[PDB]
DNA sequence: AATCACCCGCACAGATTTTTTAAA
DNA sequence: TTTAAAAAATCTGTGCGGGT
DNA sequence: GATTTTATGCCTGATTCTGTTT
DNA sequence: AAACAGAATCAGGCATAA
């Protein structure tokens, strides 16, 4: 059967659904933990495989096939652009992740498939993630309800000041410059 | 500053050291790159220019004996295109400018 | 890439528009093919609300959808009777990325051509969601 | 000729010019100098602020 | 993720389908509200998500 | 530091080499299973994973994944086309 | 003309000819009658036969 | 999957570098071995290779 | 390469480089592009392989560490 | 395995349109 | 009394990073 | 997320040369 | 003195790779 509807109302429910979405969810990061939730997702995931500083490489197509299979629901290519992004010292002042092949130049090279590299965490992600078993945070649930991820990292470092970001989402956008870690560790005693 | 007068009366403004600079050996460079003269048109006279004060004149000298007086603050302010500065007649130049 | 029908009569045909590639094969693989045609929409579209007229006519989303519709554009030579189908059907995706593009597709009808609207030509599909199973 | 030391750009200025305006024009022009605006903005018990 | 007899049977047949017919009510201020959601400038589209989303859910007595 | 070589023998074992690779491990079935090395390796990392044939579905990209980054060391492509073919009812 | 119940191909004759001379012509000119080779070649103690 | 520096430091240095230089030894040879290697015919290649890589493996001395 | 071709206009005189290094992969498809390219040199342009502009590059294959 | 076109906000250099002003 | 030149005031591309 | 060019062997349909005949 | 049979050549398609 056919009913009616006024163009009005489909225009602001659809439209005002994608803005929450989009500026709770997607391009806005957390004031405590500085991350959005595919960064949050991607280091989980890693700390889940087992992908220590101190132990062998893994092939970056299985950490990507294990984040878009269990975690984050869109396509695999993006996500690779963002693991791309967290492991070049022209990018982040203090890097989280530790790479192996060829990943990008400052002069503008571009990085290579995933089908050549290999990764593993960095030494200070794991002071991100410390005391993540004693129930010091909340959990919730994947698109599915089958999996469970946490809701903000249990962090000692001041990764919003030291890292920055920039997002831009609907109605608002964000621009801030790293710092360094010394001076915001004194200003913190302060 | 540098004051340029053409074969037809014309004026125009100039810094010194925008001129072409080079050695003793040196030909030089044509002028026609510095002002937008006609192909046959071509400087006769110039009158250099400390600063611009009070309402003072400039005393200009032609050939055949031919005079005329006109007060500098015209001169202050010129375009790309000179504005004229006497109505010469014939074969007429000004040899002297002060 | 438009997959037409066989119906020759314009008042008993439909027209999809659907949302990506792989919904557009598995459209077309399971249609009535005497009455149905398809027509697939790649990435997000221009807003028309925010371009100039030229950047609107040379894009070449925009310029195919033009074509596939048939009356033409421009206020110079929009002519409402000759569309070449009576039923135009949306069908997106159920998340947050499907209803921007619906948005987008009711801007340009509404601001492009407001006869087709006034006149009842255009609709909305309703898939669904989950799927239940005890033996 | 950038190499293992560190990078190194060369630009060659000629006879009938003056170095400290070509760099200047070069400033103004391209992109040796550049603007970034600061704009704070985070979630705060789920708000922006 | 479906299969095309699955999307067919519960989407496409004209026995077992529902759909939704777009009219027009006001037509005075539908033209008020795609300037304001689709325009250029940002400012009134700021002022109603926040207006809309973030205050009136807080509070809906 | 430079050692010279004949074109001979350089060809002869480089040609060699590959066909040798190419016939015992690329392009033949074995007789007793009927199997060439990509559908044994994805069969098995199938098996690993716990995806029987009466519990939920899994994503491709996940198996795809684990196939490539524990088994088979080539490209990711040709392994999902050599996935999809075994799904087809009108090819097997 | 497939549908849901299985294939179907139409094929319209015209009214100056009979069926068969078309039918044999598009066995012979078309690619509703093909050729398959049999070469039955597998690996046996690791070689081929 | 090299580093850059890697690579250069153990390939590309002219000071650490070990290469091979190609010559030709005979002439009249090389003519045969690519016509027969790289040429149309299949059943020469397929009798070079089965006779080099299963009788003078499988069985020696 | 910068000499021409056809044995009309090939002149080996004209070479841009007095080096050609070869570096592919440690497996067996590096070799078969290695006799590819052997093929293109010794049908097309015999002067070059005789005069020693063509050499083979060698990459190692482990690296092992201990501290 | 590289290449191609849109959404979303902000800042700025460069190209077009109006408006004024000194010369014939 | 025209009438070409400043000169201001508006427009128009472009790129940053997660998504289609 | 589509389209774009090679290797490797076997079989077929369409096109182009070559000696023969009316 | 062109037709006309017979032979030789050339593309394309099929499943794993770069
Ligand atoms: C075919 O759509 C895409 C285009 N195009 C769309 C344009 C209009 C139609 C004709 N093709 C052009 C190129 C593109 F340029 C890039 C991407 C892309 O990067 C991407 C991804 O996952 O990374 C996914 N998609 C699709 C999911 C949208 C892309
Ligand atoms: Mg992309
Ligand atoms: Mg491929």
């Amino acid at each position: 059967e056919i009913t009616p509807v006024n163009i009005e109302e489909e225009l602001k429910s659809s439209y005002l659904d994608y803005a929450m979405s989009v500026i709770v969810g997607r391009a806005l990061p957390d004031v405590r933990d500085g991350l959005k939730p595919v960064h949050r997702r991607v280091l989980y995931a890693m700390n889940v495989l087992g992908n220590d500083w101190n132990k062998a490489y893994k092939k970056s197509a299985r950490v990507v096939g294990d984040v878009i299979g269990k975690y984050h629901p869109h396509g695999d290519s993006a996500v690779y652009d963002t693991i791309v992004r967290m492991a070049q010292p022209f990018s982040l002042r203090y890097m989280l992740v530790d790479g192996q092949g060829n990943f990008g130049s400052i002069d503008g090279d571009s990085a290579a498939a995933m089908r050549y590299t290999e990764i593993r965490l960095a030494k200070i992600a794991h002071e991100l993630m410390a005391d993540l078993e004693k129930e010091t945070v909340d959990f919730v649930d994947n698109y599915d309800g089958t999996e469970k991820i946490p809701d903000v990292m249990p962090t000692k470092i001041p990764n919003l000041l030291v890292n920055g970001s920039s997002g831009i989402a609907v109605g608002m956008a964000t621009n801030i410059p790293p710092h360094n870690l010394t001076e915001v560790i004194n200003g913190c005693l302060a | 500053h540098i004051l340029c007068f053409s074969s037809r009366g014309r004026v125009y403004s100039m810094k010194v050291y925008q001129l072409p600079e080079a050695t003793r050996g040196a030909r030089g460079r044509p002028i026609v790159n510095l002002l937008p003269l006609e192909q046959d048109e071509r400087i006769t006279a110039i009158l250099p220019v400390t600063e611009f004060e009070e309402g003072v004149k400039v005393f200009m000298a032609t050939a055949n004996g031919t005079v005329k007086k006109t007060v500098l603050t015209e001169f202050n302010r010129l375009r790309t295109a000179g504005k004229v500065a006497i109505k010469l007649v014939d074969g007429d130049e000004l040899i002297g400018v002060d | 890439k438009l997959a037409d029908c066989q119906e020759r009569d314009p008042a008993l045909s439909e027209l999809y528009l659907v949302e990506g590639d792989s919904a557009g094969g598995s459209a077309k693989q399971g249609r009535n093919r005497k009455n149905q045609a398809i027509l697939p929409l790649k990435g997000k579209i221009l807003n028309v609300e925010k371009a100039r007229f030229d950047k609107m006519l040379s894009s070449q989303e925009v310029a195919t959808l033009i074509t596939a519709l048939g009356c033409g554009i421009g206020r110079d030579e929009y002519n409402p009777d000759k569309l070449r189908y009576h039923s135009i059907i949306i069908m997106t995706d159920a998340d947050v990325d499907g209803s921007h593009i619906r948005t987008l597709l009711l801007t340009f009808f509404y601001r492009q051509m407001p006869e087709i609207v006034e006149r009842g030509h255009v609709y909305i599909a309703q898939p669904p969601l989950y799927k239940v199973k005890k033996g | 000729e950038s190499d293992k030391d560190g990078m190194r750009i060369v630009i060659e200025v000629k006879r009938d010019a003056v170095g400290e305006v070509v760099l200047n024009n070069l400033y103004s022009q391209t992109q040796l100098q550049v603007s970034f605006g600061i704009n704070m903005v985070a979630l705060h018990h789920g708000q922006p602020k | 993720e479906m299969n095309p007899e699955q999307l067919w049977e519960t989407t496409m047949d004209p026995e077992s389908r529902r759909m939704l017919r777009v009219t027009v009510k006001d037509a005075i201020a539908a033209d008020q509200l795609f300037t304001t959601l689709m325009g250029d400038a940002v400012e009134p589209r700021r002022a109603f998500i926040e207006e809309n989303a973030l205050k009136a859910a807080n509070i809906d007595i």
